[PDB]
Parts: structure tokens; C-alpha cells; sequence
RNA sequence: GUAGUACAUUCGCAAGAAUGAAACUCAAACGGAAUUGACGGGGACCCGCACAAGUGGUGGAGCAUGUUGCUUAAUUCGACGGUACACGAAAAACCUUACCUAGACUUGACAUCCUUGGCAAAAUUAUGGAAACAUAAUGGAGGUUAACCGAGUGACAGGUGGUGCAUGGUUGUCGUCAGCUCGUGUCGUGAGAUGUUGGGUUAAGUCCCGCAACGAGCGCAACCCUUAUCGUUAGUUACAUUGUCUAGCGAGACUGCUAAUGCAAAUUGGAGGAAGGAAGGGAUGACGUCAAAUCAUCAUGCCCCUUAUGUCUAGGGCUGCAAACGUGCUACAAUGGCCAAUACAAACAGUCGCCAGCUUGUAAAAGUGAGCAAAUCUGUAAAGUUGGUCUCAGUUCGGAUUGAGGGCUGCAAUUCGUCCUCAUGAAGUCGGAAUCACUAGUAAUCGCGAAUCAGCUAUGUCGCGGUGAAUACGUUCUCG
RNA sequence: CUGCCGAUAAGGUCUUCAAAA
């Protein structure tokens, strides 16, 4: 049957919210609302060769502030601060000159246990033709290496270009999804074949939280360190 | 298919004569969800009951409602054609209630004029065993006493 | 905000979502410049919203 | 014929009444929220991943 | 399969028996055994408003809304047993709008890429105009082109056009039912079996025993929210009849103690306790079925159109009408109609708004006009109590329909807004066969608020409180 | 404890594959 949204079910309660902001009005709270979405689906879409995990967005009366978490931060910056320059540009004809803007990258630890990235390199291998058993497989193994829980890869599609749609999952150790304290990171993607359009949702479990909160705490970027940034 | 016995809530002693039985009535004839206007009309009843039988509203209330409670219960029992029904020996709990509904259902049918002399009516005319509800006791007696030979197998 | 899951069909089916503005008054009596200037320090995190009424 | 239509709501009309309220992000023109500018299947999407400050599943 | 049929022959009084093909046709056969499911008007056991016991309804009448059919220039498209029909649509006069009739446009209303300049687009006033659009005007923020304003320019933009039987995403349903599987091992030539079935206990594949099985995953349960008592912090905009109330933290209920019987889980009773054995409610919905629903939220493979299936505007249409069905409202009444006085809520919302008071008005409302960005100000609580009257009538019931006069929103109320006042007073006196919901603050009923919204016969939807029941003996029948 | 109880148009998907990591 049908299964409510696991990131959405623990918002509030043990997840933050990833844009923290009180607009004045009911018309600049749906200026400030679309234009965040352009902003994170920006640093998604395109600059993906990155492996960005997750975008979070700070505003305030007029003060911008934007924290990029990637794996491989290297082509955001670029040769001597190049690309850099030209996605400030990008973000500023989104919002407005008239606001400030202190866009941070910050680099991530662990990023093998983040569903996003997963799925992205999920889809990407699809989108490569390579063979759906062997991707699902190597990526599967790799994920459970790098020393986490259970993982939940769900691969609907046309599957193969076949003409028949059907759906792969592979579970491999506990996915509590009923549990509300349990640590659930979700994704989906959409990997774009020459014969239609790939599901990939990622379900991956990162441990039990026993401390009370909502979150305020990092969450798989402690490991290594964590820095780098592009700041004011 | 449900192997439980439900429970039951309390019943309250009357808040004048204390005779339970009144808080019974009172919500049988409620209706719309006024529990103030069904006191009313009740009371009221029992205050005509005075100026016409001189004689205590609880003593001839009970002289009607426990003439009024039957004693066998025909329970439906459909085999290949119609039924052939099965006279029980129905609760005592369940012998008030009954009485109580035959009561009310017969009060506001009569041809009378507004319902508190129509209730009234009924009961004084059901303490003499001459009247509405008497006859429906009566002919399930009949039925029961007719269909004696059934009673033995129940189910 | 009660919104309707499906995309089409089945009205019959719909979630519910909630936003509570937690409120707290705070008056002070004298401040004075020794507390004032301690004032400018403090760096109130975004969410909490002030409504500062001299 | 949807571009067109999203277009123009953008654009001031001739008359106050002609204006009507179109969702920011797709271009769906009934059951939008005033109070956030998004319709209800927009709604759902940015409430599912916490976009919308404080939009949190209720248990009442 | 023809077919134990036809011909010939032997026996028989007779029906018939014995013997017994072929032409033609099929790729298999009413083949054999065994396995997993489904099903049984086959058994055994167990569940749910299923039946039973009650309550109030529906099917009869008027009205609102949706659908079928018909018509029309169009009556846009989708949903079609349960799981469609107050559904998408949480607002169709214009707009929405996707439809029809017309008047206009062509790298286009919107976008990028390229050679190239910016010394504008707006808005508004004129004339022609149904308005699109044209010809003339103030030539316009700014920042030297940033964004956009353009020229040139071909790739192209655009499609609510088709295919939900190509899909992604989301959802209904069995069903919050208790199931669905995997690893290793064992049995079987094999599909496969085992565990998952036996005995007890539950709402539960919940747990304990037994056991060629030993373990594990998803579901179940708990962790989350809310209501019920108390402690602590805080005391204004609450309270101020002094400890309510509001919201942060915490305590509390754990089969924790006892009695019974069971190996053990566990069941029942009692104690104390605000709360006792999932204390009430909510979120939470396994693998999968129905090629279930959506290309018309969005995205997308493929096909189709490209001076037209794309675009702008005015008018009409989505509101029709011999009919049928579904969901609701109003009633058919003295448990009531009308009039007067009057007591008691919770939740939510509010600066193009809530609108107090005052003045005018038979009234909808208008003018004046404070107060409130809100525990402060505003949004009249009604049923209920008392008094008067009606006296059972198609009525002082019932309000439909119709005529006239007004008020509000809006360019604009005829197609097609609603409110008030006056006038009229259809049907209908408890509704056939047959059906629906509900196990306590529940059914029934009375008001209040919010969403989309300039306004809207939303009587719809989502919420909040006031009053507040009846019944459950039982699984023989009924549905799953 | 033996009432009654009849029917359901044609043809159709769906396993691509282990070479292996
Ligand atoms: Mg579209
Ligand atoms: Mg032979
Ligand atoms: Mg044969
Ligand atoms: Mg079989
Ligand atoms: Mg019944
Ligand atoms: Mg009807
Ligand atoms: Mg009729
Ligand atoms: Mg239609
Ligand atoms: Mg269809
Ligand atoms: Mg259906
Ligand atoms: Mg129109
Ligand atoms: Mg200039
Ligand atoms: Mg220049
Ligand atoms: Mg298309
Ligand atoms: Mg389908
Ligand atoms: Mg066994
Ligand atoms: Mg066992
Ligand atoms: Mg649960
Ligand atoms: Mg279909
Ligand atoms: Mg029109
Ligand atoms: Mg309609
Ligand atoms: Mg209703
Ligand atoms: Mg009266
Ligand atoms: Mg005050
Ligand atoms: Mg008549
Ligand atoms: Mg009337
Ligand atoms: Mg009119
Ligand atoms: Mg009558
Ligand atoms: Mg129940
Ligand atoms: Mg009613
Ligand atoms: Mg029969
Ligand atoms: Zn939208």
C-alpha cells in the first residue's frame, strides 16, 4: 500500500526543517518560498559532479545565508576560484541585489551513508546503461562498508527499456520505518533513460538518536572535519 | 463472533419519587436531546394524575408499567420458510425496558391533545388493564401461548 | 491546514498539517545604558521573533 | 495551454476583479493557499522535505 | 477424435452380441501421479455496527448540489460496483476556462543560444474602436548596460493535443487486516515441504511451551502528539470571590502488590489510586491484488499540429430539460409556531481587515467613528429558564413558486450574485418493495469559527463547544 | 433439518540474461 513521506513523518520531532525563516507577510511568504526551491534545485540540477548532499537556506529580514554541504567540494571552487565566482552571480539574480548573501560551503563527512548522493550516483549508473543488478550491488556493498545500518534501494521503472514497468528492491538488516526515533535519511531521484523515466528511492538507516532534540546536532558530517568557506 | 458481554451504565435513582424507573421513561421519550423538556412534560403528567385519580403518581405508575410488563418473548427463527418463532423468558431489566417503549410508543399515537395529557392518559387508562399497550402484551401472550409446542429448541 | 493527499480522486482521503506560534512575553522595568549596551551582543537565533514595544 | 495563462497572471489585467491567485511554482489555478501562495500538491511536496519553517504533521 | 461407428461374416424369434476399420481432423488427450493456490449451496475454530437489541434516518413531498440520458454553436475534460456520483472543483457573471461564435497575430504572449546596439517598458490622457489593436502625446525607474529594452537571426518556443495498456511521482482498496518472505540446515528424483503448522494467551505471526528445525527482516507493539490528577517555574494583556488559567520541565500506572490456577507466558478478582490491565482519541497502513485512479497538479518516452490543435480580446457556454438515480437541507408540528425578558461555552480569525458606540432607516444597510497587529479591541451564542398566546385546522403548520420596492460587492448581477421588506401561499398529516449509520460524551440535536473568496440558496468541507440518550441475551441465520 | 437457488461474448501481456565483479 501506500506509505507516508519518511522524511516528512519526522519533521518536527526529531528532524529540522531545511530553510528557517518568518517572512513579514502572506506575499513575501511566497517570494521567499519559491525562490528558495529555484536555489537548492539549482545547486541539484546542474553542478552535480559534486555529490551535494544536502542545501540549507538562512534568511532574515534582508540577510541571505546559504550552507552547501558536498563530498567533493573541489569543483565547486574551481581553478583558483573560478566557478565559484559564477554561481555567486547565479545566486544573486535569483533573489535580488538589493539583499545580501553569504553563501557557505561547508565540506561533509561520511558522505556514503546520505541517501541523496546514493540515489544520484544510482541514477547516474542507470542513465550509463550499465546493467541495473550489478549498480544496485557494488553501491549496496560499498554503503554497508562504510560502516552503517540497514539500506532500502527501491529501482521502479521501465526497467531495461522494457515495455512492461516493474520494481527491484533490495533490503539487506533493519529498516525500522514505523519507529519514530529511528535515524531514516530519504531520497528519491528521477534518472532520465532514452526509453522514460527511472525511479530510485533510498532508504538508509544511520543508528538510533537516544538524546532528545529536534536535532539542532549535525548528522553525518562529524566524523572528519568539517569546514572549508566562501563566508563573510 | 464477539465472545464478549457488554457493560452496562448506571441506571440513577429518580431525583423526586427516587424511583429509578422515572429516569428510564424520561429518556425513552426523549427526543431531539432535551432532557429538560421531557422532565417537564413527565412531571406535568403526574400533576394531572392527582387532580383526576387522587391518589399517589408513583403508586399508579407502577400499577401501570408492572401491568404492563409481558412475560414471554417470541424470537424469530427462520429455517427454509418463514419462521416459526420461540417463546423465552425474557430478562427483568429488559422487561421494564420493553414495558417502557410500548409506553411511550403508544402515547404518541393517541388522539388526544397535547402530550402531557396524552401520556397521562395512557398510564391512567394502562392501571385498569384496559387500554393501548395492555393489547400488545396481551396478543404476544396469545402468540407465545399458540406457538407452546416450538419452545424447546431455541438454537 | 487540511490539504487532500490524492492528485485527482478520493477527496474522502485527506492529511493535516499544523504551525504553532509559541509566544512569550518578557518586561523590563529600567535598563539603563549598562544593560542596553549588553543588549547588542546577544544574537537572537532567526526563528525566535521579536516584538519590541519601548 | 498552460504557459500562456501563467504569463499572463503575472501581468496587471484591465480590471481589480479580473486578478486572480495562481500557484508560484507549478501553474495550477484552483485550490490555492493565500496564506502561503502554493497550491495543496505543491503544499505537500515542500512540507515533506521541511522547506516551510513550522509545517509539521499534526496528531491534535 | 472419428468409433466401438460403417461394410462384410457368424450366432440370436427380438433387442442385440462377437469381429472391426478407413476417409477426414488435432498437436496434443474429459492422459497418470503428485505440488502450490483459488473455490465448495465440505467440515473445525476465530473476528468486524455483520446479524441480533435499540436509536435516528433514506426510498414518498419541496429545495440545494453532483451524475446518466437528450439537446444545442458549445453545453470543456476526467472519475463509473464495493473503491464514481456536495468527486477533481478549498468559490464557473467578466476573470477562472481547457468549449462555441466572431474580430485580430506569426521565431510569436513567455525562453535560451548565437552578430549587434541601447538615449526603455509601463502606466495614463486623445481619435477610431465590442474590446483585441492602431495611429499622437508626458517619453520617463534606472544605469550606460546591470536586469531588461531592443534590432538581425535560424535552431526553435508553444499544445489542458493522443496514449495512466510505455512510465516516474501521488492515491483508493482488501486493511491497521495480521499477515509476506529470506539466510543456513534437513526431507523429497521434482514442483515443493520445514520453520510460519500442535497446545495455551491476546487486537495481533503478541508471547510462552512443544517441535528438523536454528535465526533474521518488513509488518504488530512501544518510542511521537493530544485529553484526564498532581508537583515545580512564571504572574501580564490572564486571575484579582486569589489561586483559576495559560505553557515549559517533571512526577504519576509499571500486572508494580495481593488472592486464585498454569511449567511459562498469561487470564480473572481485590487493594490503593485521578487513572488497571492497548486509561480515550490521533499520526503511524507489510509483500502484494484490481494492467484500480490521475499525461487536466507537476515531470516524462513516443506519436501528432507548427501563419495553427499555438496567441490576444469581446459575446455566449460550463446554470439547458420529456426524464432517472446518489448525497444533503427544509418540513409535514403543540417534545410545536409566534412574541417579550433572560443565564451559561470552546476554538479560531482579524489592518484593502475585525468593526464597538452613536445618528438615520419597517430591514438588509449607510454616515460618523473610536479600539485592536491582538490572553488587552472586535466577530450579539443558540438550544435551555420564566411569562403571554395559539388549541390540532392543511392551521398563527409548511415554506415553495410568483409580482413589486429596496441594500451590498463589483467595470458589469438579463443569460447567471446573494440579502432585506412587502404580496401570494405548490406539495407535504410520517412516506411502498428495500435499505444506511452508530457501542458515551457516542447516536440524535443546537449554535460558533476557519479555509479558498471583491460578492455568492456551501444547506458543502474542515474544525469547536452546549444538552445528551437506548441497547448488546447470543452466533442459529446474513455480509466480509 | 432438509423451500427455491439458472447463467456469465473472442484473442491476448509480464521475465529480460549471467557472461561477472
Ligand atoms: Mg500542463
Ligand atoms: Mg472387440
Ligand atoms: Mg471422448
Ligand atoms: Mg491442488
Ligand atoms: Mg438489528
Ligand atoms: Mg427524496
Ligand atoms: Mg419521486
Ligand atoms: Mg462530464
Ligand atoms: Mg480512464
Ligand atoms: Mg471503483
Ligand atoms: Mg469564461
Ligand atoms: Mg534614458
Ligand atoms: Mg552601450
Ligand atoms: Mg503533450
Ligand atoms: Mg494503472
Ligand atoms: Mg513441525
Ligand atoms: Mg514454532
Ligand atoms: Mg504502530
Ligand atoms: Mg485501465
Ligand atoms: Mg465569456
Ligand atoms: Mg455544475
Ligand atoms: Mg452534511
Ligand atoms: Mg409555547
Ligand atoms: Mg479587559
Ligand atoms: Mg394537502
Ligand atoms: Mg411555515
Ligand atoms: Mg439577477
Ligand atoms: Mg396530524
Ligand atoms: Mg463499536
Ligand atoms: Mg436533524
Ligand atoms: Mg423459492
Ligand atoms: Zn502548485
Amino acid at each position: 500500500g501506500q506509505k507516508v513521506n519518511s522524511n516528512g513523518l519526522r519533521f518536527g520531532i526529531n528532524k529540522n526543517w531545511i530553510s528557517r525563516w518568518t517572512a513579514n507577510s502572506h506575499a513575501q511568504t511566497a517570494k521567499w518560498l519559491i525562490e528558495d526551491e529555484k536555489i537548492r534545485n539549482l545547486f541539484f540540477v546542474n553542478y552535480r559532479n559534486a555529490q551535494v548532499s544536502n542545501v540549507e537556506i538562512e534568511r532574515t529580514q534582508a540577510t541571505v545565508d546559504v550552507f552547501v554541504y558536498a563530498a567533493q567540494p573541489a569543483f565547486l571552487i574551481g581553478s583558483e576560484n573560478k566557478n565559484i565566482q559564477k554561481i555567486t552571480k547565479q545566486i544573486k539574480q535569483i533573489i535580488g541585489r538589493t539583499t545580501n548573501l553569504d553563501l557557505t560551503i561547508n565540506e561533509i563527512g561520511s558522505p556514503m551513508l546520505s541517501a541523496r548522493i546514493i540515489a544520484r550516483d544510482l541514477a547516474n549508473a542507470i542513465e550509463a546503461r550499465v546493467p541495473l543488478r550489478t549498480a544496485m550491488r557494488q553501491s549496496l556493498i560499498k554503503v554497508l562498508k562504510a560502516g552503517a545500518n540497514g539500506i532500502k534501494v527501491l529501482v521502479s521503472g521501465r526497467l531495461n527499456g522494457a515495455e512492461i514497468a516493474r520494481d527491484k528492491m533490495y533490503i539487506e538488516g533493519n529498516m525500522p520505518l514505523s519507529t519514530l526515533r529511528a535515524d531514516i535519511d530519504y531520497a528519491l531521484e528521477k534518472a532520465q533513460t532514452t526509453y522514460g523515466v527511472i525511479g530510485v528511492k533510498v532508504w538508509i538507516n544511520r543508528g538510533m538518536i537516544y538524546t532528545k532534540g529536534l536535532n539542532r546536532t549535525p548528522a553525518h558530517i562529524l566524523h572528519p572535519q568539517k569546514k572549508q568557506p566562501n563566508r563573510q | 463472533m464477539r465472545k464478549n458481554r457488554a457493560p452496562k451504565r448506571t441506571v440513577l435513582p429518580d431525583p423526586v419519587f427516587n424511583n429509578t424507573l422515572v429516569t428510564r421513561i424520561i429518556n425513552v421519550i426523549m427526543e431531539d436531546g432535551k432532557k429538560g423538556l421531557a422532565q417537564r412534560i413527565l412531571y406535568g403528567a403526574f400533576d394531572l394524575i392527582e387532580q383526576r385519580t387522587k391518589e399517589k403518581p408513583l403508586t399508579v405508575f407502577e400499577r401501570a408499567v408492572g401491568n404492563v410488563m409481558p412475560r414471554l418473548e417470541l424470537r424469530v427463527r427462520r429455517i427454509a420458510g418463514s419462521n416459526y418463532q420461540v417463546p423465552t423468558e425474557v430478562p427483568q431489566d429488559r422487561k421494564i425496558a420493553l414495558a417502557l417503549r410500548w409506553i411511550a410508543m403508544f402515547a404518541r399515537k393517541r388522539h388526544e391533545k397535547t402530550m402531557l395529557e396524552k401520556i397521562a392518559n395512557e398510564i391512567i387508562d394502562a392501571s385498569n388493564n384496559t387500554g393501548a399497550a395492555i393489547k400488545k402484551k396481551d396478543d404476544t401472550h396469545k402468540m407465545a401461548e399458540a406457538n407452546k409446542a416450538f419452545a424447546h429448541m431455541r438454537w | 491546514i487540511t490539504i487532500i493527499r490524492s492528485p485527482h480522486v478520493d477527496k474522502a482521503s485527506r492529511e493535516q498539517f499544523e504551525k504553532n506560534r509559541h509566544k512569550r512575553l518578557m518586561i523590563l522595568v529600567d535598563v539603563n545604558q549598562g544593560a542596553i549596551d549588553s543588549l547588542k551582543r546577544i544574537k537572537i537565533p532567526v526563528g525566535v521573533t521579536l516584538r519590541f514595544s519601548k | 495551454a498552460k504557459k500562456s495563462l501563467k504569463v499572463k497572471q503575472t501581468r496587471i489585467p484591465k480590471f481589480a476583479v479580473r486578478a486572480y491567485t495562481r500557484c508560484q511554482r507549478c501553474g495550477r489555478a484552483r485550490a490555492v493557499l493565500s496564506h502561503f501562495g502554493v497550491c495543496r500538491l505543491c503544499f505537500r511536496e515542500l512540507a515533506y522535505a521541511g522547506a516551510i519553517p513550522g509545517v509539521k504533521k499534526a496528531s491534535w
